């Protein structure tokens, strides 16, 4: 009955840009416009120089921007003629009260929700889409439900995103699943077959699955668990194989080879991190204590406490390595996004890893293909220490020049092309290379020649 | 079977009170090992009454043999508690022809020291305590 | 150089020994395989027209080869000093005292096989330890071999984990996802693991068997137990949460295993998992950490059996609960025993723990089960024994003035019962507690005919 013909994405940032660019591109007969209170972010949408790095995003906005694809800084405008409003936009972990460093922030969330109402009249459909939902549509509701205008009839949907960044386009163009709720009456299930219509432009029928809000929503704060777990897990391995002259890399072809537990999920590392993971749990172990499951609480919070003794290990055998004194030591991080193929450095290992090198008195050098020179900065400050102990080099040679060691952070595959003989020339000796990626394997022979003490991620 | 060869608190006397024996005994129990324990100069009986809590386990588990040939026939492992000078004189080589392989010496007094080299040659597995 | 099997010799006629030497013995024709057992009444058993464990598509297996090329002897020394290759496939039970007591498992029945096989043996051969819980097995046994050597006694130390699970054993040994062989890293111990990938090439292709040395192999088997494992806990931990909010853990676990990144199988919630691997695993690798001073893998790991035993418990305790805290005296059906569909084993089968929370309540519990035999209900469940427990022939008997049909394990069957006639002769309000969501889709008609229904992951 209902057919979407303009979408609103209150949010312009890794999960409602892709997003929005992609829906932009396979339904050419829907307008769909971008909004975001950051001036900045979309003037480069705007751009040839996109505010975030995907590969593949670029020819996307391109093929589409000013057609039926638009950025804006115009929220008012936007939501008073969508038929969709999404809303995309950061949850960040409160920072004191109840829940600190733990539960989610829904002051964003409420205030897009208040923002909406005063901005809409008539029939619209209100949709929550980010990676770590929480109690988000049940929050939009009670905003709606207290703020009524006659003939204002506000419809809100869950529809979690479960793009991966560094893969969002190839991700959302063929998604595993669209995961759509929304309330079990007759407005409700006119509202999800609305965006199932959309959707259907690109994606098969029997890959949308509906349900009510909450359902969708649990499933993707469990969806995620599941996925930080397999590394955890496999992480965990990684310091049983480093005790007892194991490889976890083998161990784990072995373990993968179980066609139901599949072989995806399984690289050891220095740790996960990303805008998703981390906050997922600690939000799941929250929601679990405050229903008196402290059973549950306590089941997942190991797949935290796991990843940060991931990293502890990983920077202590750095430091052992090292004789314990790092003071004045130049030391090379290469790579600082939390994955390879983004400029993200959001919860990333390569933030905590520098962090306990500068408690050491290290003088970090820090290289990323795209990170950004300022964030860097910033994720490293709390000021002085930044100032006394870190340099962000232009290329990794300079990064290497002087170091006592190199430690690999980020996956990117530029790195197991460097020239590493040039690189231990001008390194002190001892030369240590510390892969917490696994991506110099098979190199070992080649470095080991050259004269490294090669250091990696479950092997020893 | 396991030979538990001293169980004195020390070399040259009778006593056992608070024996290390003792206890190295009763964890050895805990574990379901046969004990067969020599010692020149403690009485049967008070071996018997200091590894009781009439009792059952001792019964299962407690041999006390007359010679440390017979303690160590059929054994898994020798556990040397109390330096008795007689120790570093026995026929190491009978010991092992008769013992289960491997074969263990548990040192715990250091008084096979120097014998090292001629136990490992003849086949035994030496432990000590302070050295690997 | 290299080194053909012609005859086996599997000691260990269990559900590991048997199964496998029986598919060994299929699939390679011109292989001698005699499969042995101390215990007599077992090796008669696979002799005979009924075989002493229930497995689909078993006693095809057996029938077709045994007494050409397959045989099952209670002559354990002469099927060793023949053989080429022996296999170990005998049971390390969980210490119950000393260091690990509950925790540790016990390698003596290992050991005293090591030992045996020196005493029987000259020559050359291969041993193979073949188990769905290694630990530290090959070492143990080469320690044993290193220590006892004769003139010209040559003996190979391999590891070979079985991944089969019980009930589907026969397509899994069949169709296995991978085959995994440990052996030492040296001339002779490549020159065995040929050999052994020799016999697994009559029906595996070569690109599905992994060969590496025997801790990678045994590590690798303790982990991806425990992976397993852990996806049943982790599934089970989000059947209490959707049971707090109002969701259904079926919805949700299709919802997750779509992501392909973590795939769709083993998200089944259930009372919880059994069997004699898993716990037992979980358990050998915490306490293997902890040997290791790796506390922190040590807790991580434990959190998968606390995950378990927690679901046991809050299963029978939503039992007790409906029946408003007292159960003293009365009726309740217990259907399903065995660990699983498909066998009449019990191993730390949920249905155990479940039975004994009743029993500690004072509960009459009337047991049915299609294929467990009566009297292993009647050990496993030990005076209270004979004061409360009957087991049952059929299931209408169990549920006959019963005032809660409470099912364990999911044997097809228990979905195709008459339940307006065990209905009829209930006590109400009459409850039905489904710790396996066979029941899902009746729930509108057993609604309908008057129970109560319960089940894990909905409310
Ligand atoms: O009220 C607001 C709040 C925020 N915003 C904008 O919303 C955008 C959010 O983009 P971000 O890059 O910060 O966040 P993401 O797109 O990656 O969301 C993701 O990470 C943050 C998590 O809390 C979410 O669960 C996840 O979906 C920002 O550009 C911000 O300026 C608004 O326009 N209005
Ligand atoms: O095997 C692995 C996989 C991933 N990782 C690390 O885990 C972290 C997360 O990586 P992902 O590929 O999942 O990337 P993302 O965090 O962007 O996406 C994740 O959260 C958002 C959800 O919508 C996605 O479905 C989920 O994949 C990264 O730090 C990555 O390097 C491993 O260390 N090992
Ligand atoms: O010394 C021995 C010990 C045991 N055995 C026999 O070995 C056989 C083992 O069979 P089981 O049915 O008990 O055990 P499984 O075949 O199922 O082994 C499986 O579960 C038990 C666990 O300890 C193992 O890790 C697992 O492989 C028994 O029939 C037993 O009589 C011997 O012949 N000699
Ligand atoms: O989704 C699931 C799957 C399994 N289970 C339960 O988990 C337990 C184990 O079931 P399995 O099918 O794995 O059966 P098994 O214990 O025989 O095999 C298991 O251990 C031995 C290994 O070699 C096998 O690879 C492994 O599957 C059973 O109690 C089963 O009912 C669930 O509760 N949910």
């Amino acid at each position: 009955m209902f057919e979407i013909k303009k979408i609103c994405c209150i949010g312009a940032g890794y999960v409602g840009g892709p997003t929005c660019s992609v829906i932009a591109h396979m339904c050419p007969e829907i307008r769909v416009t971008v909004v975001d209170v950051n001036e900045s972010r979309i003037n480069a949408w705007n751009s040839p120089t996109l505010p975030i790095y995907e590969p593949g995003l670029k020819e996307v906005v391109e093929s589409c921007r000013g057609k039926n694809l638009f950025f804006s800084t115009n929220i008012d405008d936007a939501i008073k003629e969508a038929d969709l409003v999404f809303i995309s936009v950061n949850t960040p972990t409160k920072t004191y009260g109840m829940g600190k460093g733990r539960a989610a922030d829904l002051k964003y969330i409420e205030a897009c929700a208040r923002r909406i109402v005063q901005n809409s009249n008539g029939y619209k459909i209100v949709t929550e889409k980010s990676t770590v939902p929480v109690r988000a549509a049940e929050s939009i509701r009670r905003i709606f439900d207290a703020n009524t205008k006659p003939n204002l009839n506000l419809q809100v949907l869950s529809n979690p995103e479960f793009l991966a960044e560094g893969t969002a386009i190839k991700d959302l163009k063929n998604p595993d699943r669209v995961l759509i709720g929304g309330d079990e009456t007759p407005e409700g299930q006119r509202a999800v077959q609305a965006l199932c219509a959309v959707y259907e432009h690109w994606v098969p029928r029997e890959k949308i699955l509906t349900t009510n809000t909450w359902s969708s929503e649990l499933s993707k704060l469990a969806a995620n668990a599941f996925l930080a777990q397999r590394i955890s897990s496999i992480n965990s391995i990684s310091a049983l194989c480093e005790a007892t002259g194991a490889d976890v890399e083998e161990v784990a072809t072995a373990i993968g080879m179980d066609q139901r537990i599949g072989n995806k999920f399984l690289k050891a590392s220095v740790g996960f991190g990303g805008s998703c993971f981390q906050k997922d749990v600690l939000n799941l172990v929250y929601l679990c204590e405050a229903l008196n499951l402290p059973e549950v609480a306590r089941y997942w919070q190991q797949v935290i406490d796991m990843n940060d003794y991931q990293r502890r290990r990983f920077a202590s055998r750095i430091i052992d390595s090292l004789f314990n004194t790092v003071t004045d030591k130049k030391i090379a991080i290469l790579g600082f996004a939390f994955k390879k193929d983004t400029g993200d450095t959001r919860e990333s290992s390569s933030i905590y890893i520098s962090k306990y090198l500068m408690d050491e008195g290290a003088h970090l050098h820090i290289y990323d293909p795209k990170v950004p020179r300022e964030q860097i900065v910033v994720d490293l400050s709390h000021d002085d220490q930044v100032s006394r102990l870190v340099t962000i080099s232009k290329d990794p040679y300079e990064a290497c020049d002087g170091a006592h060691a190199v430690v690999i952070c980020t996956e990117w595959d530029m790195f197991k092309e460097l020239d590493y003989e040039r690189i231990h020339k001008k390194m002190l000796k001892p030369a240590f290379i510390f892969d917490g990626r696994r991506v110099l394997d098979g190199l070992h022979n080649e470095l080991q020649t050259i004269g490294f003490q090669i250091e990696t991620i479950g092997k020893k | 079977k396991i030979a538990i060869l001293g169980f004195a608190f020390k070399k040259d006397t009778g006593d056992t009170r608070e024996s290390s024996s003792i206890y190295i005994s009763k964890y050895l129990m805990d574990e379901g090992a046969h004990l067969h324990i020599y010692d020149p100069k403690v009485p049967r009986e008070q071996i018997v009454v200091d590894l009781s809590h009439e009792d059952d386990q001792v019964s299962r588990l407690v041999t006390i043999s007359k010679d440390p040939y017979e303690a160590c026939d059929g054994a898994h492992a020798v556990v040397i508690c109390t330096e008795w000078d007689m120790f570093k004189e026995l026929d190491y080589e009978r010991i092992h022809k008769k013992m289960l392989k491997p074969a263990f010496i548990f040192d715990g007094r250091r008084v096979l020291d120097g014998l090292h080299n001629e136990l490992q040659t003849i086949g035994f597995q030496i432990e000590t305590i302070g050295k690997k």
